[PDB]
């Protein structure tokens, strides 16, 4: 009987081989890099291709359902517009270029007069990031962010690098005037990848200078 | 020097059209391809009888897309059923493009011509052939070494300008320069058309139904009212009878209007409906008890 | 064999999927007759489009998102309204369970 099981194994092995060869010869290249907007239930997703055209898919294609999530950047066929392979993100390379670790060391000795503001930032961050156990125990929710408003030349960028300097962290700087790209869906992808990268790394701070570029 | 005369006609059977259009529309977003079965009966016609679809591959429409094992197995399997035909050519769809050949298609046809120098290539566009018109043009490569003699090397005949005129949509992509069209002719015979007429054939029940009397009366009343307005218009136009060049009056007021077009044609439809309904009703009162 | 059975059924579903083709997402803007609509693609021209037989005429009201076939240009199925945090007003703000 073991020979019968072996024969079934070999037959289904060559069946797997032929279906795999069909899949491989239907994969080929190129793929249309498309961004899945959402996933409707009634195994079918609404894709917006990089060609600025949306195409509903009756079936998802050569991928598995729960792996796909709203916002996933995948590669689809140029004609049938069907998901072929999920494309890894890797946070591009520009996003990883903004984790700058040559912090010019704005020690609080290099910033004068902005003392109470330094202490207010260190009350809003640092201790929430460093000594967080007591912060959970108290029930004081630490504000996730601070907005540095002030007349130009006040030193907002300086104190930002300062509290990025003497308080460790990764300092993923995400300055606003950078976050405007004539390519559609690049700035938004930049922000989402920056936050995903901040999730990936150790305790860090996302810093956005001149928010008016996108904050209008 | 052997030459393909313009009177050479590639015979496509009725089954071939339906299956080729079905394959084109099934894989319509992409360019489907397959191998056509037929016989080179003589020099002046190439008869194709059946066809089978090459499975779609990511390469597209090329010599690579032809799978040797699949075509061999399909040929051997079809031989046992009673179809010992030879590979006669290949077809590929051109969704919305039209009826022409690309450079890759040019090489693909060249490779087919290597096995036999009458391997025809036809194109079927499923989108332009959306109605009674079926855009399907056959092509065979003309040899680039035959520029010394006359392209389209045909001889004594009279069917070069018949059944088609070289299309502008295909001339610019190269016609009578690299590849030349072949007149299309479809082999349709009895015992095949009769089976096909069953697509919309009605039945014995149809022709005896009395429609619906409520909506029949509503339609009759609506047509009678529109006839009353049209008769008011007819009275106005006829009683006008303006004689400042009445022949020019009959040509300065032609916009498909009152006088005759929206006249008795509407009488035609209402009278046809009424007589058909009355005759059917009387036939039912006679036959049914 | 059993694990091969499961992954082979999945692979056959993938093979069937490879034949399946996409539909342009469109939005109905008018209903001329009971087989006529004016559907506008998300980024594209406006087409006079019909509806598939296995589809309710009533549901396709002005503003109903649809996914028509991209070759025959005929509606195949309805889609619910698109959802995205693209709203320009404060409605998406939650007052908080206080
Ligand atoms: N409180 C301060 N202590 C020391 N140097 C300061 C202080 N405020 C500003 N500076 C200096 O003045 C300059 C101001 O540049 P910086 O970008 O740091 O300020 P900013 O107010 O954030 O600027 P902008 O609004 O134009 O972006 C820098 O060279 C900085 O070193
Ligand atoms: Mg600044
Ligand atoms: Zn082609």
């Amino acid at each position: 009987e073991v020979l019968r099981v072996t024969h079934e194994l070999q037959a289904m092995k060559d069946k797997i081989k032929e279906n795999s060869e069909k899949i491989k010869v239907n994969k080929t290249l190129p793929y249309l890099v498309s961004n899945v907007i959402e996933l409707l239930d009634v195994k079918c997703a609404v894709i917006k291709t990089s060609t600025r055209q949306t195409y509903f898919l009756p079936v998802i294609g050569l991928v598995d359902a729960e792996k796909l999530k709203p916002g996933d950047l995948v590669g689809v066929n140029k004609d049938s517009y069907l998901i072929l392979e999920t494309l890894p993100t890797e946070y591009d390379s520009r996003v990883k270029a903004m984790e700058v670790d040559e912090r010019p060391t704005e020690q609080y000795s290099d910033i004068g007069g902005l003392d109470k503001q330094i202490q207010e930032l260190v009350e809003a961050i640092v201790l929430p990031m460093n000594h967080k156990e007591k912060f959970e125990n108290l029930g004081i929710q630490p504000p996730k962010g601070v907005l540095m408003y002030g007349p130009p030349g006040t030193g907002k960028t300086l104190l930002a690098r300062a509290c990025a300097a003497q308080t460790k962290a990764t300092f993923l700087k995400l300055a606003g005037p950078q976050l405007v790209q004539m390519f559609i869906g690049d700035g938004a992808k930049l922000v989402r990848d920056a936050f995903a990268l901040a999730k990936e790394k150790a305790p860090s701070i996302i810093f956005i200078d001149e928010l008016d570029a996108i904050g209008t | 020097a052997p030459a393909v005369d313009t009177a050479e006609q590639v015979y496509i059977s009725s089954l071939a059209l339906l299956k080729m259009l079905k394959h084109g529309r099934a894989g319509v977003p992409m360019e489907v391809m397959g191998l056509m079965l037929g016989e080179f009966v003589d020099d002046y016609t190439v008869r194709v009888i059946d066809v089978f679809a090459m499975p779609q591959s990511g390469t597209g429409v090329s010599v690579e897309a032809v799978d040797p094992v699949f075509q061999a197995k399909m040929l051997d399997m079809l031989k046992q059923t009673g179809r010992p035909e030879m590979v006669v050519g290949w077809y590929h769809s051109h969704p919305g493009f039209g009826c022409w050949l690309s450079g890759v298609d040019i090489n693909t046809q060249q490779s087919f011509e290597a096995l036999s120098e009458r391997a025809v290539a036809v194109v079927v566009d499923p989108i332009q052939s959306v109605k009674g018109k079926v855009v399907i043009d056959a092509f065979r490569l003309i040899n680039a070494n035959m520029m010394v003699l006359g392209h389209e090397p045909r001889q004594t005949t009279s069917n070069l300008g018949h059944l088609n005129k070289p299309s502008i949509q295909a001339l610019i992509h190269g016609l009578n320069r690299h590849y030349y069209s072949i007149t299309i002719n479809y082999r349709k015979n009895e015992l095949e058309q009769k089976m096909l007429l069953n697509l919309h054939k009605k039945s014995w029940m149809e022709g005896l139904t009395l429609q619906d009397y409520s909506e029949h009366c509503k339609h009759n009343e609506s047509v009678v009212k529109e006839m009353l307005e049209l008769a008011k218009n007819y009275n106005k136009a006829v009683e006008e009878e303006d004689k400042m060049t009445p022949e020019q009056l009959a040509i300065k007021n032609v916009g498909k209007q009152d006088p005759k077009r929206h006249l008795e044609e509407h009488v035609d439809v209402l009278m046809t409906s009424n007589i058909v309904q009355c005759l059917a009703a009387m036939l039912d009162t006679v036959v049914f008890k | 064999l059993k694990e091969l059975t499961k992954q082979y059924e999945k692979s056959e579903n993938d093979l069937k999927a490879l034949q399946s083709v996409g539909q342009i997402v469109g939005e109905v803007l008018k209903q001329l007759t009971e087989e006529k609509f004016i559907v506008k693609a998300t980024n594209g021209p406006r087409y006079v489009v019909g509806c598939r037989r296995q589809l309710d005429k009533s549901k396709l009201k002005p503003g109903t998102r649809v996914a028509l076939d991209m070759t025959t240009l005929t509606i195949m199925r309805y889609l619910p309204r698109e959802v995205d945090p693209l709203v320009y007003n404060m409605s998406h703000e939650d007052p908080g369970n206080v």
